[PDB]
């Protein structure tokens, strides 16, 4: 124990820190699923 | 100003001194009226005759430039034989500049006044001669 | 939850906390008065918080480690030179003065954060309301220059327009020939080197304009050296108070928001304090200020927020 | 002649803003308000709007125009001042009704004038419509329908009236 | 179509690559914002909240591949309409009858 | 205020916005106007000092003249085509009142007088929502009824404000009304592009609310008004006066920075139609607007001013407000030239 | 000679309530610190 | 021509009225014998806008008779109760923060 | 145009003048504001009632309502105004000239 007043920001608020990863999973996954989607439509529609 | 701005530009370079020279006044004074009415409305003046004499000391001045600048840009044109040509309004802008330097009495302004009255006249004359646009017509 | 709009809105009003034993009690008095004394046992007795009087490393003792901090992080003020020096010419006898009442500002609203967020009353030892009696008394002795006063009045009337005053006032009353004998007493030897006229005007301008102020709007009780010392009688007369002044009347849930987010907020409380008013006794060149923040920044635990440390032992920093 | 009539009142109130507009004391500018707010109506009304001049009445002359008068009272003028005995008010006052004097004449001299723009002077009876015989009021079926199609009206309407009240007792605390 | 971000008809077009040079900037510039957000609030720059970094840099891309779509198809919108016009009125879009230089006349300026 | 009233107060002003940017008929875009005008008031009022009171009043009285002549150009435009559909006005009189109304609006030159002192007189955070968020809804019905403006007309008023806006700015110490003149200054690039292609107009305008929030964020963040006070950065937050100057170099339009962008899209527009005289004289005198930018650069970050002894005690203590949105406006205010070609997206 | 950094003399440049005085603004006074003023 | 009439004969009877009750014989031969703030609450301000706000609101519902003969029943009800709740809606807020108070 | 607008249009220009040309009271100027508003929804009801657009019935009503609540707002900063300085003479409000 340094501070002699406890720091806001002592302990990582652990909600925050997961939902935070869970929200960049979830956008990443979606951006695939979107691109994956997004090509096929392409080819299809083009005929290739 | 589109009426007087086309009796003035109607007019062939070099000739009709006198219409030249009221076009121009009549522009320099309606220019001296507009600023004597922002001055008076937003400077109050002391009294009502001191901003009758503001009124009167700024238009006579802006009527004075605008009556050299006429004369003297049409005197040269008839003189030298040379209707269309720059050098005739770029005398006549520093005419005016030096009547501005005569009117407020400092040097330094009439000097100033007249390399960039006389070089935006001259600009003036190129842009009439090439078809320049200041407010150009949407067209792309 | 820190608090903020949302902790209000979700039913984290002051109100609720406080009673009819949330006060804010300030004792006052000269130098050598006892009153830190008494402000301890009304404390002890009432149940509230006691704050020791805001000295020139107070608020050290409220960020870091808590312990005090060398000399020029503090400015180079001295209690002690400006008994030996009044007059020096570095200027140490108005800047002590302008450390002070910031400390005591910021000492003010940490006594505020606490009543308004536990509910639990405070006692403190003088305030910036009674900060200024040392001021006067520096004036008329020749000790600070007019222009000194005049940025200390700008900087009270920015800063100390945004708090409530206390809600009771204790005041007591020490002759100036008694002040002097336990000075003289105390042994401390820079203390003695003061002079009976400084302390004179110190009782001149409690008396003339604090006291006088104060009880337009506060509880004001006065007692003697004698009296002071049944505290218990001091305690009880605490307690048969009506509270019919002031603006603590006025307050509700809603304005007691407004102060507990500025409070709370120690920057915004000191925003003033730093006024660009170049006076040469408060000026700092931009050389020398450049050389200490750098030295500030290498102390320990100092470089970083609070909790993102690892030289005092933060852990957890990549994700914080 | 009655045939008339419009125009008259529409000379009237012209007067009346000449009348306010040259700004005597809140007071008397407060009346030649109110004198133009009836004449409104009364121009209206012969158009064919009965409840809309009405709401003139109702809304614009019981309603604001009271509340302007009972705060002219509190925050404003207690007792007014004599009216017309500023110079800059009466020269005012004087140049709007001798304008108007003049438009009034010359347009009913021609029956037409050009007062920056053209306008005719035979009457306004000319352009009314000549067909109607239906078993309703036209007007009253407009207002009606405030409540089947603009319900997007009433909402924005309603919603701009409730903050209007929590404004204002912002505004005022202080 | 109408206050439509991409229309229907913007799916015929090929994605952009998630390798996409203006992606990848995009990309930098959010990791560039959870830096200055760390700095602003004294934290250490470079590893504080690896997880608030991370979230720079995802929504960055993730807002920035949808700008990039919508760029793409409105300048192939750009593109489709232009030539459509160009087909509509051929009158005045004629194939200009081209010369070879041995027979255009260019005026010779000396530089002496 | 209670924090739930402050929230509605503003989701108010937001709806009266909107209801202007998706309104078909002349009398919602009126109303939109008229509940934003209501709604913005009380955070004007908010802080309670004659400043604050003489602010608003000066705001409502050029705001709901503005919004009478508006009325007045409906009605007309009313008469003279039987409807009410927003679009180009069928009246070159009403046309003439419409434009006259939203320069009010807007504060353009010659009706520009009561931006700096509004601006001056109220809070930062309200000051930041009048010179951005407020902007959006008079641009907007400029966007849908430029066909009919007269051109001489918007010119004069876009020439007169960079003219204006640059020259007022040289004077100015007090923070507040630098960017309002700023603020001058801007809408006339905004409105001399609109002739010519409105997509430019939009541009400019999402650029310049990015780069005006950075810079109310970043004052406010230290809560500082004055140049001097400002000036005292660099011993409290030396970051900060780091990316103030970034941001005022943007906003001076210097490349490779995100402010150069607009400037550069606007002159290519006019360019294009033959516009030469107007683009050049245009961006010589935005260098007025460089030379006071520059000026607040060299006392916050290119210099170090004198500080004071109290300064020591905020070192203890941690910037604690809110910043919402600094570390991403700032890269964007910034960093966004690479990507320029991504304007097509305002078509 | 260390660089020069700005003196007093200097910084008070920037703190008047223009930067260009005249006669007509001879009068103004900056506003308050905080913007209230006495009633 | 009747409701000029009528009041044209109202407003003229009490004018003469008035003017003969201030001139009439009295049978004596002798001499006879600004714009500030008001100290006036703030409250009666407030009670004098509440009133206009409230007339305003008024001013909307009075179509209702008329209304109620439209076949789009369904919406014409809906909103009439909207306007009349957001009215009450105002009182509520009004009267929960003190507006409607005499003290103090 | 028919010959009452000749005198509508006036109406509204002579409150325009006088609202653009102040005196000293504020209450003066405001009935000016409110004065364009009376004339405003004349125009509107005449061009309305005269042209039988039904719908558009309802339209200078909600011009009232609007600009009285307006008019609200106004006479409100009125008296704050007045509150402070003890008149509504607007040569008080010139703080922000510095
Ligand atoms: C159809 C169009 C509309 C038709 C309108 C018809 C009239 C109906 C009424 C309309 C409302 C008019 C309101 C008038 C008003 O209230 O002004 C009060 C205004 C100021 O009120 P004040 O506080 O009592 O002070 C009075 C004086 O200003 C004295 O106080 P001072 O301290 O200001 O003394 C110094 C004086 C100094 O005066 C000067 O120096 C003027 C010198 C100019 C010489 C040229 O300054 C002034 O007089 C201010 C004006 C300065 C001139 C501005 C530029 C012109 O007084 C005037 O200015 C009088 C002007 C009245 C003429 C009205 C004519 C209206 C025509 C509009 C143009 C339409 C053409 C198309
Ligand atoms: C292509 C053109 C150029 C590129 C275009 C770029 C356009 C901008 C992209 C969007 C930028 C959004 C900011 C990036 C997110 C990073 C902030 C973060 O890590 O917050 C984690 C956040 C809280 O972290 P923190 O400890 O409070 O500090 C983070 C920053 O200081 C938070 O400080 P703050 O005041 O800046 O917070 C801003 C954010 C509130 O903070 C957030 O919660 C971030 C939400 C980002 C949503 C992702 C948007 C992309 C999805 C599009 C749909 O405001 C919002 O509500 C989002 C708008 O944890 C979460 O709850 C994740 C969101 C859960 C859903
Ligand atoms: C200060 C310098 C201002 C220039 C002097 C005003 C002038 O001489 O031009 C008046 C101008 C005439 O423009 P106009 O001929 O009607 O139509 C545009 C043709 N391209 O009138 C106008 O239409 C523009 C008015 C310009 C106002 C000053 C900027
Ligand atoms: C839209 C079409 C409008 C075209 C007209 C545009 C002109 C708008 C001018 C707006 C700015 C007015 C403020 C200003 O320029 O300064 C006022 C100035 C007062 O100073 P002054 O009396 O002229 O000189 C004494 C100096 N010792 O006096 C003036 O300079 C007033 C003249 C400015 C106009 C030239
Ligand atoms: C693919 C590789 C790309 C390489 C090129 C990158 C440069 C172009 C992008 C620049 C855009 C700005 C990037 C965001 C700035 C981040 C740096 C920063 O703001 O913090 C400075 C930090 C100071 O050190 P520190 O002890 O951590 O103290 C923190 C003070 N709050 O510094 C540190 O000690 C942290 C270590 C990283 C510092 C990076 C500094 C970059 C400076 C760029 C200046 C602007 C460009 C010119
Ligand atoms: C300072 C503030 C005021 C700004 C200066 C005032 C503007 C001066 C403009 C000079 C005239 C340029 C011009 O207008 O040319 C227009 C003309 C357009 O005609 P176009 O149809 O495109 O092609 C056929 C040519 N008639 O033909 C052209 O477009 C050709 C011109 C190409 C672009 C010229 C760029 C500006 C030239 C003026 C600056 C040159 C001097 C720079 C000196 C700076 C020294 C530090
Ligand atoms: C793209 C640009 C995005 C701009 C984001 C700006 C967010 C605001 C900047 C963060 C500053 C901290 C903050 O919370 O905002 C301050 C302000 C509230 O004021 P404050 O005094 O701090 O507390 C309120 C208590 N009465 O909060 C506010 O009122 C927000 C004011 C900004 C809203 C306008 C933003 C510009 C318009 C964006 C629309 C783009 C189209
Ligand atoms: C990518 C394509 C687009 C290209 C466009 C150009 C991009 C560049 C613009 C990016 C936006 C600016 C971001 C700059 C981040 C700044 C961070 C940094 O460099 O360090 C700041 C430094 C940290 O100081 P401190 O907080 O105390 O922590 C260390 C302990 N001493 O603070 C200090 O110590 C104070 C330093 C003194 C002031 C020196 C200022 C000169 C350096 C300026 C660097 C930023 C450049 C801004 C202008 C753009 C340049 C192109
Ligand atoms: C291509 C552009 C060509 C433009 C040509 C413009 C020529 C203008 C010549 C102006 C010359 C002087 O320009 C400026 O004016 C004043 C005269 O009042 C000069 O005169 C100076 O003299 C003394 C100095 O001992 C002082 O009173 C003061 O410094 C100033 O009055 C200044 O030193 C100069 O800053
Ligand atoms: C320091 C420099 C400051 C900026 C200087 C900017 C100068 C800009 C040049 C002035 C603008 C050009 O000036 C304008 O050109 C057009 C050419 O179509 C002229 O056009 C004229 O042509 C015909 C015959 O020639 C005339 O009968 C007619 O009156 C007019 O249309 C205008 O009469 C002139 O007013
Ligand atoms: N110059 C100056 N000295 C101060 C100030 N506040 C306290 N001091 C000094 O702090 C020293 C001790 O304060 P005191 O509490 O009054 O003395 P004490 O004897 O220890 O405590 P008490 O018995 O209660 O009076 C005194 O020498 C004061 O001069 C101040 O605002 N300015
Ligand atoms: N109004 C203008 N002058 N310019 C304009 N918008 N021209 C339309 C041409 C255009 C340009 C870019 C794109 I991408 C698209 Cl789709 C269309
Ligand atoms: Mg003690």
């Amino acid at each position: 124990k340094f501070y002699i007043q406890e720091p806001p920001h002592g302990s990582p608020n652990w909600l925050k820190v997961g939902l935070t990863l869970g929200t960049s999973v979830f956008l990443w996954i979606y951006l695939i699923k979107q691109h994956n989607e997004d090509v096929l439509e392409y080819k299809r529609r083009n005929g290739l | 100003a589109k009426t007087v701005l086309r009796q003035y530009w109607d007019i062939p370079e070099g000739t009709e001194c006198h219409r030249k020279t009221y076009a121009t006044t009549s522009i320099g004074g309606a220019a001296g009226l507009v600023v004597s009415a922002y001055s008076v409305a937003l400077k109050t003046p002391t009294s009502f005759l001191e901003g009758v004499a503001r009124t009167g000391r700024y238009t006579f001045t802006a009527a004075a430039i605008g009556a050299i600048f006429g004369l003297t840009s049409c005197i040269s044109a008839q003189v030298r034989e040379k209707p269309d040509d720059p050098l005739n309004y770029l005398i006549g802008g520093c005419a005016g500049g030096l009547i501005l330097g005569a009117r407020t009495r400092s040097y330094g302004i009439g000097a100033a006044a007249c390399a960039y009255m006389g070089l935006t006249a001259a600009l003036v004359k190129m842009g009439q001669l090439e078809g320049w646009q200041v407010f150009a017509e949407p067209k792309v | 939850l820190q608090y903020g709009p949302l902790a209000y809105i979700l039913g984290e009003k002051a109100t609720k906390k406080m009673t009819e034993k949330s006060k804010l009690i300030t004792v006052d008095g000269n130098i050598c008065s006892g009153k830190s004394k008494l402000a301890k046992e009304i404390a002890e007795k009432l149940g509230l918080k006691h704050f020791p009087e805001a000295g020139i490393h107070y608020v050290d003792s409220t960020t870091g480690d808590g312990k005090p901090l060398p000399v020029q992080f503090s400015g180079n003020c001295s209690l002690e030179k400006f008994y030996d020096d009044p007059k020096s010419n570095d200027g140490n006898s108005y800047r002590l003065q302008a450390w002070l009442y910031a400390s005591r500002l910021l000492q003010y609203a940490d006594a505020l954060e606490h009543l308004l967020s536990t509910g639990q009353g405070v006692v403190l030892e003088r305030s910036i309301y009674s900060d200024f009696v040392f001021l006067e008394a520096m004036y008329r002795q020749g000790f600070i220059r007019k222009q000194c006063v005049d940025h200390y009045n700008q900087v009270k009337k920015v800063t100390i327009c945004e708090y409530l005053p206390p809600h009771v006032v204790v005041y007591v009353d020490v002759p100036v020939p008694e002040v002097q004998s336990r000075i003289q007493k105390k042994g401390n030897p820079h203390e003695m080197k003061i002079t009976s006229a400084y302390l004179q005007d110190i009782e001149n301008a409690y008396k003339g304009t604090f006291l006088p102020e104060m009880s337009e709007k506060c509880e004001v009780l006065q007692y003697s050296a004698w009296e002071a010392q049944d505290a218990e009688k001091v305690v009880e007369d605490i307690e048969y108070l009506k509270y019919d002044k002031g603006p603590w009347l006025d307050q509700n849930d809603r304005k007691l928001h407004k102060l507990r987010m500025l409070v709370q907020d120690k920057l915004e409380v000191l925003n003033y304090t730093s006024i660009p008013v170049f006076l040469p006794e408060v000026t700092v060149g931009a050389h020398q200020s450049d050389q200490v923040f750098q030295e500030f920044t290498e102390l320990p635990g100092r470089k970083y927020r609070a909790g993102y440390n690892e030289d005092v032992g933060d852990k957890w920093i990549w994700l914080k | 002649m009655m045939l008339y009539i419009v125009f008259i009142l529409s000379v009237i109130f012209v007067m009346g803003f000449v009348g306010f507009s040259s700004k005597p004391s809140p007071i008397y500018g407060g009346l030649g308000l109110i004198v133009s707010g009836g004449v409104g109506c009364g121009i209206v009304l012969n158009f064919g709007g009965s409840f809309l001049g009405l709401m003139v009445f109702l809304i614009y002359l019981g309603g604001m125009m009271v509340v302007f008068g009972y705060t002219t009272a509190m925050a404003t003028e207690q007792y007014p001042e004599i009216w017309l005995s500023n110079k800059a008010v009466l020269g005012a006052f004087v140049t709007g009704l001798l304008m108007e004097f003049f438009m009034v004449y010359y347009v009913l001299k021609d029956k037409e004038v050009e007062v920056v723009f053209e306008f005719n002077g035979l009457g306004d009876w000319v352009i009314y419509d000549t067909g109607d015989s239906g078993f309703f009021s036209e007007e009253a079926m407009g207002i009606a329908a405030l409540y089947s199609y603009g319900t997007w009206l009433v909402i924005v309407t309603g919603w701009s009236l409730l903050i209007g009240v929590v404004v204002i007792m912002e505004i005022t605390r202080g | 179509a109408t206050f439509q971000f991409l229309p229907d008809e913007a799916r015929s077009l090929p994605p952009p690559k998630l390798t996409d040079p203006r992606l990848a900037f995009v990309g930098f510039l959010g990791y560039c914002s959870g830096l200055i957000d760390n700095a602003i609030r004294r934290r250490p720059v470079l590893l504080a909240g690896l997880h608030r970094q991370l979230l720079y840099i995802t929504s960055f891309v993730f807002v920035g591949y949808y700008l990039l779509k919508r760029q793409d198809y409105m300048y192939a919108v750009r593109d489709h309409d232009m030539f459509s016009y160009i087909k509509s009125h051929p009158e005045d879009f004629p194939e200009k009858d081209k010369k070879t230089y041995g027979e255009v006349f260019e005026e010779f300026h000396p530089v002496r | 205020m209670n924090p739930i009233i402050f929230i509605i107060i503003l989701l108010t002003i937001m709806l009266g916005t909107i209801i202007v940017m998706i309104s078909s008929h002349w009398l919602l875009v009126w109303i939109g106007f008229e509940m934003n005008m209501l709604a913005i008031i009380p955070i004007m009022m908010k802080n309670h000092n004659p400043r604050a009171t003489e602010a608003s009043t000066k705001y409502f009285l050029t705001q709901s003249t503005a919004s009478m002549l508006l009325m007045m150009a409906v009605i007309i435009n009313l008469m003279f085509s039987g409807q009410w559909t927003v679009m180009k006005l069928f009246n070159p009189m009403a046309s003439m009142l419409m434009t006259m109304a939203l320069a009010m609006k807007l504060g353009m030159a010659p009706f520009h007088f009561w931006v700096p002192e509004v601006t001056q007189g109220i809070p930062l955070s309200s000051g930041l929502i009048l010179l951005t968020w407020q902007k959006l809804a008079p641009m907007s019905v400029l966007y849908q009824i430029f066909p009919s403006i007269n051109l001489n007309l918007i010119l004069t008023l876009s020439v007169l404000s960079i003219l204006i806006g640059g020259w007022g700015g040289l004077n100015q110490t007090q923070l507040r009304k630098i960017m309002a003149y700023s603020s001058i200054a801007h809408m006339g690039w905004m409105t001399a592009v609109l002739p010519y292609n409105p997509t430019m107009t939009l541009l400019n305008l999402i650029i310049y609310i990015i780069m005006t929030s950075t810079m109310f964020t970043m004052f406010m963040a230290n809560s500082t008004t004055t140049t001097l006070s400002l000036s005292h950065t660099w011993n409290k937050t030396p970051i900060m006066t780091v990316l103030i100057l970034a941001t005022l170099l943007s906003m001076g339009g210097l490349p490779p920075l995100s402010g150069f962008m607009p400037k550069w899209m606007i002159i290519q527009e006019m360019t294009k139609n033959n516009s030469i005289i107007l683009p050049t004289f245009m961006a010589i005198t935005a260098l007025l607007n460089l030379y006071f930018y520059m000026r607040l650069t060299y006392s916050t970050t290119l210099t170090m001013f004198p500080s004071t002894n109290n300064m020591k005690m905020k070192w203890q203590f941690p910037l604690m407000k809110k910043m919402t949105f600094l570390p991403t406006m700032v890269v964007l205010s910034t960093m966004m030239l690479p990507l320029t070609p991504m304007l097509s997206v305002l078509e | 000679a260390r660089q020069w950094q700005p003196d007093v003399e200097w910084a008070e440049q920037y703190g008047g309530a223009v930067m260009y005085p005249t006669k007509e603004t001879a009068h103004w006074k900056p506003p308050p610190w905080n913007d209230v003023d006495p009633p | 021509m009747n409701l000029m009439l009528a009041l044209l004969t109202n407003f003229t009877l009490a004018t003469l009225l008035v003017i003969i009750a201030f001139w009439l014989p009295q049978l004596n031969v002798y001499s006879e014998k600004g714009s500030a703030r008001l100290p006036f609450s703030m409250k009666f301000f407030l009670v004098a806008i509440t009133f206009l706000l409230f007339d305003l609101e008024i001013a909307l519902l009075l179509p209702l008779p008329w209304a109620s003969q439209t076949a789009n029943l369904n919406t014409m009800l809906t909103m009439a109760l909207f306007l009349i709740i957001l009215l009450a809606v105002s009182l509520a807020y009004e009267w929960t923060q003190k507006g409607l108070e005499w003290t103090e | 145009m028919s010959m009452v607008y000749m005198n509508i249009m006036m109406a509204f220009t002579v409150s325009l003048v006088g609202l653009l040309m102040y005196r000293s009271h504020l209450m003066s100027s405001l009935l000016c504001l409110e004065g364009m508003m009376l004339s405003l929804f004349v125009m509107a009801a005449l061009t309305i009632l005269n042209s039988h657009f039904t719908l558009a019935s309802m339209m200078p009503i909600i011009l009232l309502v609007f600009a009285a609540c307006e008019a609200a707002l106004g006479l409100s900063l009125l008296v704050m105004v007045s509150n402070t300085y003890g008149t509504d003479y607007v040569q008080n409000l010139n703080l922000l000239q510095c």
